[PDB]
């Protein structure tokens, strides 16, 4: 088994300056990205990083792996 | 050896610092974790570890 495969429909979201993360398999409610130095990750320009599947279409785990 | 994946992403070095960067990174499944390289400094996630998860998602989601 993989563990990573229950993380497949995880994708960023921007809830104003948090970036959280969506589709979660246990979570009831999104959950803050956490930085390399485990903070929550606050960027007034979290938009403009945010990935596209060439639409308004969040990238989820599934389309990264299947690239 | 293990076979790795190589990203071009964006990894925020701290909660407000985000910097581009190429990792090489490589999944052990003996152990349930990734293993990242990232400018020469080793980084391990364990997949079973929900904190680890939300450190690691940003670095492959912002992955191009």
């Amino acid at each position: 088994p993989d563990p990573i495969d229950r993380l497949r429909r995880a994708n960023l979201a921007c809830e104003d300056d948090k970036l959280m993360i969506y589709g979660l398999p246990w979570m009831t409610t999104q959950t803050s990205a956490l930085s390399i130095n485990s903070k929550p990750i606050v960027y007034k320009d979290c938009a403009k990083l945010l990935r596209s599947i060439n639409g308004s279409q969040p990238v989820s785990l599934n389309d990264v792996l299947r690239r | 050896e293990i076979p790795t994946r190589t990203l071009d992403t964006a990894i925020f070095t701290d909660a407000s610092t985000v910097a581009s960067a190429q990792i090489h990174l490589y999944y052990n499944s003996n152990i349930g974790k990734i293993i990242m390289s990232l400018n020469g400094k080793k980084h391990t996630f364990n997949l079973y570890d929900d904190n680890d998860i939300r450190t690691l998602l940003p670095i492959l989601l912002l992955s191009k």
